[PDB]
Parts: structure tokens; C-alpha cells; sequence
RNA sequence: GGCGCUGCUGCAGUUGAAACGCCCGUAGUUGGCCCCCCGCCGCCACGAGGAAACGGGAGCGCUCCAGGCAGGUUGGACCCGCCGCGUGGGACCGCGGCGGGCCCGGCGCGCCGCGGCAGCCCCGAGGAGAGCGGGCGGGGGCACCGGUACCGGCCGGGGACGGGUGAAACAGGAUGAUCCCGCCGAGACCGCCGGCCGCGCAGGCGCCUGCCAAGACCGCCUCUGUCAAUCAAGGGCGAAGGCCGGGGGCUAGAAGGCGAUCAGACACCACCGUAUUCCCGGCCGUAAACGGUGCCGCCCCGCGGCCGGCGCGCGUCCCGCCGGCCGCCCAGGGAAACCGGGAGGCUCCGGGCUCUGGGGGGAGUAUGGCCGCAAGGCUGAAACUUGAAGGCAUUG
């Protein structure tokens, strides 16, 4: 029937099965751990350090702009990545040695948009949320 | 017209291959021949594709043929 | 490319690490 | 090499129907397909049908009235808690009212009805409906 | 157990003379070696005694062959050329 | 790249492998069963000459000399010469000569 | 048939009478007809070949509706069965005449081909045989040991 | 979870990703029909025995509720551990000399025929192997052998150009070429006939004569008695090119050389030419090795053609049967092109077995291993990057 049947062949259709999910993208990138290697947070939700420079990146063939970013370097293991500071005016409150908090933009650590070579971006900004920082709920000191 | 698969026409079966008729049969029998030099008839096989002879004869009064077979010049029946 | 040709160059290419791997 | 003589006796009476033969002639019978066909009839699915002797694995010639939407078999025949009767009827037939199951039983070669209706369990062979 | 893996004979020879001369000889002297069946005594026990010299150990029959085989091809088709021409200059 | 002919391209039926013939125009190298055939049977003098040969020969009941060639071409060639036409996708289906 | 080694698929066999009785010319007995048999053991005759002759010349054409036994349990109740079986020994003594063939030539690869379907037959069948007790536990095939087996 | 994009239920493999170049073959998986009422497994039911909590679940107004076990003679019932143990079934799936008396409670162990038992064989598959007869065929191996042509040489005749191309130019020629005719030498090749012909496991297969063993098919009231199907590991074969060692060397001809063309032309076109093309002994193991379609088995509207064997008929024909190769095509299938001897009998899904795929790239690459004289082959990732790539089809 192009698959083994026959009520004494549960060995093969396990055996079958075990090889056959390393085939699929999303198992195998779950699973094997080379990305739980490869993966600058090591595996969770949110990563903290210093900022070591601040950055613009222009944007991908359809669109045009400068958006932009800061390369951080993690507390936790010593890595270098780029987060990208969004919404408009905000790279003012990113000096030149911060302790910045980094998440993701979605994706499991994909590009998203027109931003290139960055999957990650800054929420907090020395203890302060940088949502509330643009609405003007919370003020850096000075 | 209605034919029933279960009673079929004789004439029409045997037009059919030997293994594929309704209750599977032979096609091959038997049969009697009178010799040229000697009176007795012999029985004979449809078939026979071994040497046969006249009980007298040390010649040989039949031929292979890849199917029925033929006879040196004797004269047959069908018994 | 034709795939034909880019296999020509990519043996080349294998020969040529191989014959400098085999120095040391 | 043929393995199950009962599916090709079902497959080649779904063909004739679907033409719209009279008869047909399935070869070789056994005992199992003598009682499949057994219980279509008094189902009321088919007519007469006839096993004919030749001294060796017979001819069975059978009898069709135009009522016999789908008939085959399940391999291997797995087994069958008196419980699981149910998801095996919402998956196999039809509907819930209509349809049969076959098991074989050590009380008998039945359908599913009666397999509750004495609340026992049994391999499953066929479905027909 | 098997002792070596590919020289066979040609261990007898170390690491010495390069290995196409090493292959050459294995086959060389394996076809000198051997035995061959006497064409007269019926039996397998010929053996070279010098390069083109044999003789049958049991019915000492000796004869002259080829360096390192006892039969040379050119020679099975010499003999049998000459065989069909003397046929054919019988009648 | 569907497949446009049932038999691909040439009457290979029951076999692996048939012979190599060079084609006569260009001499490239066809397997027999696809090349293009044709015979021809034709005088070795022309029509408009052999009146006047038949007139001035001397052997009384003397006939022109026939010839009888078999010209086989690549389909490159064939088409090219015009021995053969591409045709509509309904034509392609007719093998009358 | 003509289909376990290679792309055969034929048909061509035998179908036997549905009717299992002597003829209404039978005029021999199990005595006699198990006389002619024994005779033709003696003389050489193979099974397969003496059902021929019997077919023939003496006019019978199945020999256990006339007796009620095979001819080779006729040959064994009167003690003249072979040591080694009929097809296996037809097996055997083709193995034996390629290997001679290929003796001289030594670039028949087609023959070579025929040598190995032939010997994989033989030791499928003395499996069978040798499990089935018609043959010694220790019995096997060697195609060296083979060519001299067949005068005894 | 969506996801039938992991598919036991229940995916895909002609062209989108995907059937191993083929044959043999062990482990494994699978295996026709038959006797019922015995034994041993599997299976089905019902029990026994062991933990609560959780999960269900009977009863109860913490005012409801998430709860808790309360409460007004009471109550907190019952279910849910399991490939083990017990009782019953026995359809399906496997596997398998006797009485009597000596003799005596049994049971063994022997003792005598001591006649009581019908003493002790399903059948012979539109499974398979074996056989006999008959024809059949570019199926295979060894020897031998004809024929023109291409190339080379020699005798003679005759006297100006010959070759080559789209057009030319380099090669040739009064040391007489090109052309005609006779003679000699060598090595390839096997035309027309030659095919919707045929054979072989595939790769493949075409001169004459001889020899050698095979093969499928048909015909058959011959022999046997399931001896089978498919197959990891393992073994054999395998176009062309290529490699090692011997031989041979006509044609053509990678490389190399040279005349043109051109902006360039190191290419296409012309001319000369080495390996190679041929034989013997090995090795290598790949092709769009293609029907882009795995093998065994069943059912299947019809009309034709050719090839092999057989039988009935009239008087070569004509009707059938088995096997092969092909065309067209109702239904049905499908995204369609198309298939239709299946790519049908499939969301109405389950005959058996083996292999392969899981968006496009990076990459068949790096790395390790096995094999190979080498050229390689076989096995074969990860980081990283990307919104598509791709199928069949319509109009321009
Ligand atoms: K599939
Ligand atoms: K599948
Ligand atoms: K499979
Ligand atoms: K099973
Ligand atoms: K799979
Ligand atoms: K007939
Ligand atoms: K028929
Ligand atoms: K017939
Ligand atoms: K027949
Ligand atoms: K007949
Ligand atoms: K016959
Ligand atoms: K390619
Ligand atoms: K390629
Ligand atoms: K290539
Ligand atoms: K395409
Ligand atoms: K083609
Ligand atoms: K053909
Ligand atoms: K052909
Ligand atoms: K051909
Ligand atoms: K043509
Ligand atoms: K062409
Ligand atoms: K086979
Ligand atoms: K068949
Ligand atoms: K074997
Ligand atoms: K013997
Ligand atoms: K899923
Ligand atoms: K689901
Ligand atoms: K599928
Ligand atoms: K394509
Ligand atoms: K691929
Ligand atoms: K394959
Ligand atoms: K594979
Ligand atoms: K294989
Ligand atoms: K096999
Ligand atoms: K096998
Ligand atoms: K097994
Ligand atoms: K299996
Ligand atoms: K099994
Ligand atoms: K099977
Ligand atoms: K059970
Ligand atoms: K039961
Ligand atoms: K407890
Ligand atoms: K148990
Ligand atoms: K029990
Ligand atoms: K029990
Ligand atoms: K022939
Ligand atoms: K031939
Ligand atoms: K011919
Ligand atoms: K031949
Ligand atoms: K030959
Ligand atoms: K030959
Ligand atoms: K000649
Ligand atoms: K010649
Ligand atoms: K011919
Ligand atoms: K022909
Ligand atoms: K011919
Ligand atoms: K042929
Ligand atoms: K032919
Ligand atoms: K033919
Ligand atoms: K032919
Ligand atoms: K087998
Ligand atoms: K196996
Ligand atoms: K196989
Ligand atoms: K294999
Ligand atoms: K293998
Ligand atoms: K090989
Ligand atoms: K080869
Ligand atoms: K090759
Ligand atoms: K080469
Ligand atoms: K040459
Ligand atoms: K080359
Ligand atoms: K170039
Ligand atoms: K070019
Ligand atoms: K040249
Ligand atoms: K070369
Ligand atoms: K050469
Ligand atoms: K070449
Ligand atoms: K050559
Ligand atoms: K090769
Ligand atoms: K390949
Ligand atoms: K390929
Ligand atoms: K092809
Ligand atoms: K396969
Ligand atoms: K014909
Ligand atoms: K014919
Ligand atoms: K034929
Ligand atoms: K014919
Ligand atoms: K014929
Ligand atoms: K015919
Ligand atoms: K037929
Ligand atoms: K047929
Ligand atoms: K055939
Ligand atoms: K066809
Ligand atoms: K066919
Ligand atoms: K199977
Ligand atoms: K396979
Ligand atoms: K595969
Ligand atoms: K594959
Ligand atoms: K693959
Ligand atoms: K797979
Ligand atoms: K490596
Ligand atoms: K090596
Ligand atoms: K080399
Ligand atoms: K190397
Ligand atoms: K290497
Ligand atoms: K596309
Ligand atoms: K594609
Ligand atoms: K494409
Ligand atoms: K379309
Ligand atoms: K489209
Ligand atoms: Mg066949
Ligand atoms: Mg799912
Ligand atoms: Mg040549
Ligand atoms: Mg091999
Ligand atoms: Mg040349
Ligand atoms: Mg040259
Ligand atoms: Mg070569
Ligand atoms: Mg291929
Ligand atoms: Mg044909
Ligand atoms: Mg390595
Ligand atoms: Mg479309």
C-alpha cells in the first residue's frame, strides 16, 4: 500500500517515523540544538547590556529610510548584536554606555521588514520602559 | 438474450480456454485405430507424442506433431 | 551557468584544496 | 501471489454492479467469504448465488439486485474492545443508522449490532452498505 | 589466519623495488609455481624444473613450454592452426 | 516541457537500443529509428535530354537506365529543406503520405 | 509458470479429469500396471517419463484412479525410489553440464549468468527437502563435489 | 492547536521535491484452498489482588461562586493502576498406533498376538518447480571466412591545372598531379533488404561456414506436493569516455598546428594531425543508464495491426484460445497536459513487500569513514541567507 502494514510491524512504522520528522524545517530547528548553540540569548525571552555604539541602517530595495539602531554587547556571554530602537525620536535616550534591556521583533530570530542583520530590539533603557519613555509617562534623569 | 452464467451452452464452452470454463476439464482423449497388416484395433492417446506401435509392426504408427498427433498410414476411429 | 559546467569548475576546485591540504 | 481471495471477490462484485450485470462469478470461495455473502443475503442486499465443485478451490457464481452502494474488507484485522464499536461506525459507514460492520467472534461471524446486543468483542473483517 | 592482506609471495621482498614491479611478480611467480596437469600421465603434478622445462612428477614424462606457464597462448593457437592445415591436406 | 508526442520523437517499440546512421546533407550522426526516410527512383539523364539520347542511340529497343536511392536526413535538415512541414497541434496527429 | 526467474508469465499446463474411475477399456489391475511400472524402474525410466509411457502405450491416463497411489509411492512401497529426488538430480545434472561448458569457454558471461539462477534453485529445493526429511540432515550441494554424485 | 506541512487512523513520488542502472540473495515482513467437537499460544468477556490525591461521578444552597465534605433518622456510594494471576468462549490466526489381558487402585516398565479397530495418503491452485514434443528468434561463446569502399604503393596512357568553400585561402602538380585501367598490402565495417519486425536480466544484439551449451512460449488425462512473494547485509553483470600491462594501427579524430571570418575569434567553417577508436588480461561502476512511471496478485466498454504456438471449420482462406509487442477510445481519474494492458476500481480513503521526498538557497559543499592505481564513487552536515522558487495552462 506504499506503507508496510501487517499486525507485526510496529517496530518498522516507529522506525519509519523516527528518521522521517528530521526532514521537516521546524522539528529538526527545535530539536537538534545547534540554534540553542547558535542562539545569542541562549534560549529566552530577554537579554540585558551596554551599548558600545550608536548606528543607522538603510533600509531594503522597495523602500527607502535610515532606521535606527544600537550595537549592544550582551552581559550574560560577551556577544555582539544589533537592536533596532524603534519609534520616531527615541534614539536620543541611548548614550554611549547604557544598560539596555533587548528582546525580539517575532520570528523565532528572523529579519522582519526592511531592516537587514538585525533581530532583535531595545525595550528598556537604565531601568525604564522605552514605551512609556516616547509617551512621556516616565523621564531620564538628565 | 437471457443467459443464465450457471447452466451455459456446451458448444460455446468448449470454444473457451481448457482452465478457464466454468468446472475445469480436459481437452485431450482417446481413440481407436485399425492396422494396415492385422486385424485388432489398438487404443491410442489424442496426444501421444512417445513411439507407438503395431503389435506385430517394428515400425512406427505415429508422429509427433507439437500438438494432435498424425500416424504412418493406418485407418482410425474415435471410440 | 550551465549545471554541467559549474560541476567541471566545483571538481577543479576540490583538486586544487585536496592538492593543498596534502602540503602538511 | 493472491493474499486475500474475500477483497477480490468484493471488488469484483462492485464492478459488475456498477455496470449493472445480472451474475458474476468470483474464484476461489472459502468458508469466510460463504458466510460474508451469507449474511448480505439475509441482509437483504442480494439474491441467490451458487458454489460450484471441481474437486479443488471452487467457482462461486452470485446474484445482484441493484441495492449494494460499497462493500470491502479492513487488513490486517485488527482487534476490537466491545467499546471501540462506535468509533469504528462514525469513521466506516454512512450514517448511524444504516450499514454493517463484520466481526468474527467466538460466537459466531456477525454484524455490530449483535456484537453489543451480546456486548462481546471479536477481529474485524469487512463493512458493506 | 591469513598473515598478510595484499603482497602475498612478494613479502618475501619488504618495502623494496616500488610497487608496479611488486604487482608484476606476484602474478609472475604464482603462474611458475603452480601445478599443471601432465597432458599423458593424467595426473596434476608437473612442475618446472628450468624456464622452459617440465616435467610430470609421477610418470616423469618431461617436456618443453613456455618461461612461467607450461602452455603460451600463441602456441594453443599455433597447434591448432597446423592441426586444420594438415586436415585439410587430407582429402 | 510537457511531452508532446506519444512516441517521442521516433518508432522505438520493444528494444533498448537501434543502429546510428549518418545523415547524407550535414553527416551527423541519427539513430535509424528516428531518421527521416524517403526513396527515390529516378533516370539518369533528364526528361527534356532523354528524347534526343533515345533518338541518337543505336541498339534498336534500347531503355533508359533507372536509379534507386534511399535519402535519409536529420530532422534539423529535413525541416530546414522543407522535406518536412511543423504543423498545427491537431495536424501533428495524421500520418498519411 | 516460466515466472520465478524471470519475466515469463504463461500459462500452459495440464487439467485433469473432474471424474476419478478406471476406463471402461480398463482391463488391467493395481498388480499389473504396478508390474509395468517395476519393469520400467528397473530399465531406467523416470517418473515423469514413465507416466508417459503409460499414457501411451498402455492406454491409462491417471494411475491412481486404476490403483489409488502416485507412481513414486508405488516406487517406494516396492523399494525402488532413488536416493536423491527427480527434479533436484534434472537440477543437479544441468549445474553440472554449463559448469563443463564453461570449462572451455571462459568468456560466456551469459552462461555464467544461467550457472548462478540454476544453483540458487538447487539450494532453495535441498532446503526444502532436507527439512521435510526426504533427504540426510547433513546433505548439501558443492558444485566441486557435484559431477561424480550423479553415477550413484 | 491551526497541520492530512510527519499522515496507524490519513500525505506525496510521469512533468511541481521524490521509484535504487539491473539480476541473485540472508535477517525481517508476508503467504491460496481444505478436516471439528483434542492440546498449546494470540484474541474477547467476566473476575481476584493492590494508594490516596488528581480526573470523572451520586447526595449536600460555604447568601451565589472558585470550593469543601458537609449536614437535619444521617451521609462521604461508585469508576479509573494491569502485556502478570483465575473462570468461560473458541469463529479468526499459527504449531502438533491403537485395544485387551499379565496387572495389581491408578501411572510408568516390560510382557505375549492375544484380533478387538475400515488400522495408518484430502486434493492436485488460471501458485511454483521438473519433464516430453513442436516449432521460434539481429539471445550468448569459440574457430573460420566473403564483399565493395576509405588509405597506401607499383605498370602503363595522356598532357594543365587539381583540391576546398556560402565565397575563398593553406596543403597538391611538367620530380607529369587531378583523370582511366590493371596488380599488390593492411585494418576497420557489415549497406539496399531493415520494419508501430524480433530476441536478452538490463547494458545491448545484423558477413559465410562449423561447433557448444542455453531460453521464454505453446501443446500435454506426465512427475512432485507449498517447495512461494518481496527483500537490509552480501554476491554477480553493467553504454560511452578513462586507467594499468601486452599487441595492432586503415578511417575518423579530444590536444597541438595552420587558412579564413571578425572589432576581437584563442570558436563555429577549410586543411594536417597525437592520445582514442580495434584485439587480449584486468580495473573503474557512472548516463535524459527514460516509459523521467518499482515488484507479485485480482477486476476491467470496445474497435483494429503485427509476431510465435495451437485447435475447429468450409474450399489458401476463416473463426476462435494462450503468450508478446503496438494504435485509437466509452466510463472512471486528474491542477491540467494527458492516462486508460492504468495514471482506473481512493476523503465512499485499509491485498502483500522494498526504496525515496518534505519552500528556495548555502551544497552534494566542509568534515569523518569505506572503496579506487588515479580520475572518482558511496555515505553527507552546520552556521547564515531569502518571499518566494516551481508545475500545467490562457491572451498578447
Ligand atoms: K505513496
Ligand atoms: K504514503
Ligand atoms: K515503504
Ligand atoms: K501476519
Ligand atoms: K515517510
Ligand atoms: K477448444
Ligand atoms: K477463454
Ligand atoms: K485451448
Ligand atoms: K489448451
Ligand atoms: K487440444
Ligand atoms: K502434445
Ligand atoms: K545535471
Ligand atoms: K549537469
Ligand atoms: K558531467
Ligand atoms: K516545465
Ligand atoms: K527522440
Ligand atoms: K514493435
Ligand atoms: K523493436
Ligand atoms: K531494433
Ligand atoms: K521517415
Ligand atoms: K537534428
Ligand atoms: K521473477
Ligand atoms: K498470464
Ligand atoms: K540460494
Ligand atoms: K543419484
Ligand atoms: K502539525
Ligand atoms: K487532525
Ligand atoms: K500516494
Ligand atoms: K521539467
Ligand atoms: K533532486
Ligand atoms: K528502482
Ligand atoms: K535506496
Ligand atoms: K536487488
Ligand atoms: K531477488
Ligand atoms: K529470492
Ligand atoms: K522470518
Ligand atoms: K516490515
Ligand atoms: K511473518
Ligand atoms: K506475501
Ligand atoms: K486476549
Ligand atoms: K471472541
Ligand atoms: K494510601
Ligand atoms: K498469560
Ligand atoms: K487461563
Ligand atoms: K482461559
Ligand atoms: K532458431
Ligand atoms: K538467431
Ligand atoms: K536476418
Ligand atoms: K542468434
Ligand atoms: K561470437
Ligand atoms: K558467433
Ligand atoms: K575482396
Ligand atoms: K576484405
Ligand atoms: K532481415
Ligand atoms: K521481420
Ligand atoms: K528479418
Ligand atoms: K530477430
Ligand atoms: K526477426
Ligand atoms: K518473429
Ligand atoms: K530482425
Ligand atoms: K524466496
Ligand atoms: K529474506
Ligand atoms: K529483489
Ligand atoms: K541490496
Ligand atoms: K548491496
Ligand atoms: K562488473
Ligand atoms: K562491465
Ligand atoms: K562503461
Ligand atoms: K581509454
Ligand atoms: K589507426
Ligand atoms: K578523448
Ligand atoms: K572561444
Ligand atoms: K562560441
Ligand atoms: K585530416
Ligand atoms: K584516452
Ligand atoms: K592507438
Ligand atoms: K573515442
Ligand atoms: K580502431
Ligand atoms: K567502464
Ligand atoms: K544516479
Ligand atoms: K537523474
Ligand atoms: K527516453
Ligand atoms: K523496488
Ligand atoms: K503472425
Ligand atoms: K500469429
Ligand atoms: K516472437
Ligand atoms: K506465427
Ligand atoms: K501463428
Ligand atoms: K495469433
Ligand atoms: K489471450
Ligand atoms: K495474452
Ligand atoms: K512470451
Ligand atoms: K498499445
Ligand atoms: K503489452
Ligand atoms: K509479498
Ligand atoms: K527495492
Ligand atoms: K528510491
Ligand atoms: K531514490
Ligand atoms: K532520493
Ligand atoms: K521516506
Ligand atoms: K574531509
Ligand atoms: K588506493
Ligand atoms: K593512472
Ligand atoms: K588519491
Ligand atoms: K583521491
Ligand atoms: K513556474
Ligand atoms: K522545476
Ligand atoms: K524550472
Ligand atoms: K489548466
Ligand atoms: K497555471
Ligand atoms: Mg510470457
Ligand atoms: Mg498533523
Ligand atoms: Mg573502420
Ligand atoms: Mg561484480
Ligand atoms: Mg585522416
Ligand atoms: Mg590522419
Ligand atoms: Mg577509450
Ligand atoms: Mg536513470
Ligand atoms: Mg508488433
Ligand atoms: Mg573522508
Ligand atoms: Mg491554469
Amino acid at each position: 500500500m506504499s506503507k508496510t502494514s501487517g499486525l507485526y510491524t510496529a517496530r518498522k512504522l516507529r522506525t519509519v517515523r523516527r528518521v522521517n520528522r528530521w526532514a521537516d524545517k521546524k522539528y529538526r530547528k527545535a530539536h537538534l540544538g545547534t540554534w540553542l548553540k547558535a542562539n545569542p540569548l541562549e534560549g529566552a525571552c530577554m537579554a540585558r547590556g551596554i551599548v558600545t555604539q550608536k548606528i543607522g541602517i538603510s533600509a531594503k530595495q522597495p523602500n527607502s529610510a535610515v532606521r535606527k539602531a544600537v550595537r549592544v554587547q550582551l552581559t550574560k556571554n560577551s556577544k555582539k548584536i544589533t537592536a533596532f530602537v524603534p519609534r520616531d525620536g527615541s534614539i536620543t535616550y541611548i548614550d554611549n554606555n547604557d544598560e539596555v534591556l533587548v528582546a525580539g521583533f517575532g520570528r523565532a530570530g528572523r529579519a522582519v521588514g526592511d531592516i537587514p542583520g538585525c533581530r532583535f530590539k531595545v525595550i528598556k533603557v537604565a531601568g525604564i520602559g522605552l514605551l512609556a519613555l516616547f509617551l512621556r509617562k516616565r523621564e531620564k534623569r538628565a | 438474450m437471457n443467459v443464465d452464467l450457471l447452466y451455459p451452452d456446451p458448444v460455446e464452452e468448449q470454444r473457451k480456454h481448457k482452465l478457464k470454463r466454468l468446472v475445469q476439464g480436459p481437452n485431450s482423449y482417446f481413440l481407436e485405430i485399425k492396422c494396415a497388416g492385422c486385424q485388432d484395433i489398438v487404443v491410442v492417446y489424442s496426444h501421444a507424442n512417445t513411439p507407438v506401435f503395431c503389435p506385430g509392426c517394428t515400425s512406427q504408427i505415429s508422429i509427433p506433431t507439437g500438438g494432435k498427433c498424425a500416424f504412418t498410414s493406418q485407418v482410425e476411429r474415435y471410440r | 551557468m550551465r549545471a554541467k559546467w559549474a560541476k567541471k569548475r566545483m571538481r577543479k576546485l576540490k583538486r586544487k584544496r585536496r592538492h593543498m591540504k596534502a602540503r602538511s | 501471489v493472491r493474499i486475500n481471495v474475500l477483497r477480490d471477490a468484493l471488488k469484483s462484485i462492485c464492478n459488475a454492479q456498477r455496470i449493472g450485470k445480472k451474475q458474476v462469478i468470483v474464484r476461489p470461495s472459502s468458508k469466510v467469504i460463504i458466510e460474508f455473502l451469507q449474511l448480505m443475503q439475509k441482509n437483504g442486499y442480494i439474491s441467490d448465488f451458487a458454489v460450484v465443485d471441481n474437486h479443488r478451490s471452487n467457482r462461486i457464481v452470485v446474484n445482484l439486485i441493484g441495492r449494494l452502494n460499497k462493500a470491502g474488507v479492513i487488513s490486517p484485522r485488527f482487534d476490537i474492545p466491545a467499546n471501540d464499536i462506535e468509533k469504528w461506525v462514525v469513521n466506516l459507514l454512512p450514517s448511524r443508522l444504516f450499514g454493517h460492520i463484520i466481526l468474527t467472534t467466538s460466537q459466531g461471524i456477525m454484524d455490530h449490532i449483535e456484537a453489543q446486543h451480546r456486548q462481546i468483542g471479536g477481529k474485524v473483517i469487512g463493512y458493506f452498505y | 589466519a591469513k598473515r598478510t592482506k595484499k603482497v602475498g609471495l612478494t613479502g618475501k621482498y619488504g618495502t623494496r623495488y616500488g610497487r608496479a614491479a611488486r604487482k608484476q611478480l606476484l602474478k609472475i611467480e604464482t603462474s611458475q609455481k603452480a601445478k599443471y596437469t601432465c597432458p599423458f600421465c593424467a595426473k596434476d603434478k608437473v612442475r618446472r624444473t628450468a624456464c622452459g622445462i617440465w616435467t610430470c612428477r609421477s610418470c616423469s614424462k618431461t617436456m618443453a613450454g613456455g618461461a612461467y606457464s607450461l602452455h603460451t597462448e600463441p602456441a594453443n593457437a599455433a597447434r591448432a592452426t597446423i592441426r586444420r592445415l594438415r586436415l585439410a591436406r587430407e582429402d | 516541457m510537457p511531452v508532446k508526442r506519444r512516441n517521442n520523437g521516433r518508432s522505438k517499440y520493444n528494444c533498448g537500443h537501434t543502429n546510428i546512421v549518418r545523415c547524407q546533407n550535414c553527416h551527423r550522426c541519427v539513430p535509424k529509428d528516428k531518421v527521416i526516410k524517403r526513396f527515390t527512383i529516378r533516370n539518369i539523364v533528364d526528361n527534356t535530354i532523354a528524347d534526343d539520347v533515345l533518338n541518337a542511340c543505336v541498339i534498336q529497343g534500347f531503355a533508359i537506365p533507372k536509379l534507386y536511392n534511399k535519402v535519409q536526413y536529420c530532422v534539423s535538415c529535413s525541416i530546414h529543406n522543407h522535406i518536412v512541414r511543423v504543423r498545427s497541434r491537431e495536424d501533428r496527429k495524421i500520418r498519411t503520405p | 509458470m516460466g515466472r520465478m526467474h524471470s519475466k515469463g508469465k504463461g500459462i500452459s499446463r495440464s487439467a485433469i479429469p473432474y471424474t476419478r474411475a478406471p476406463a471402461p477399456w480398463n482391463k488391467y489391475t493395481p498388480e499389473d500396471v504396478c508390474e509395468q511400472i517395476c519393469k520400467l524402474a528397473k530399465k531406467g525410466t523416470p517418473p515423469s517419463r514413465i507416466g508417459l509411457i503409460l499414457r501411451d502405450q498402455f492406454a491409462i491416463g491417471q494411475v491412481k484412479n486404476v490403483t489409488g497411489s502416485k507412481i513414486v509411492r508405488i516406487l517406494k512401497a516396492k523399494g525402488l525410489a532413488p536416493e536423491i529426488p527427480e527434479d533436484l538430480y534434472c537440477m543437479i545434472k544441468k549445474a553440472v553440464a554449463i559448469r563443463k561448458h564453461l570449462e572451455r569457454s571462459r568468456r560466456d558471461k551469459d552462461s555464467k549468468f544461467r550457472l548462478i539462477l540454476v544453483e540458487s534453485r538447487i539450494h532453495r529445493l535441498a532446503r526444502y527437502y532436507r527439512q521435510a526429511r526426504r533427504l540426510p540432515p547433513t546433505f548439501r550441494y558443492k558444485s566441486d563435489q557435484a559431477a561424480a554424485l550423479l553415477a550413484t
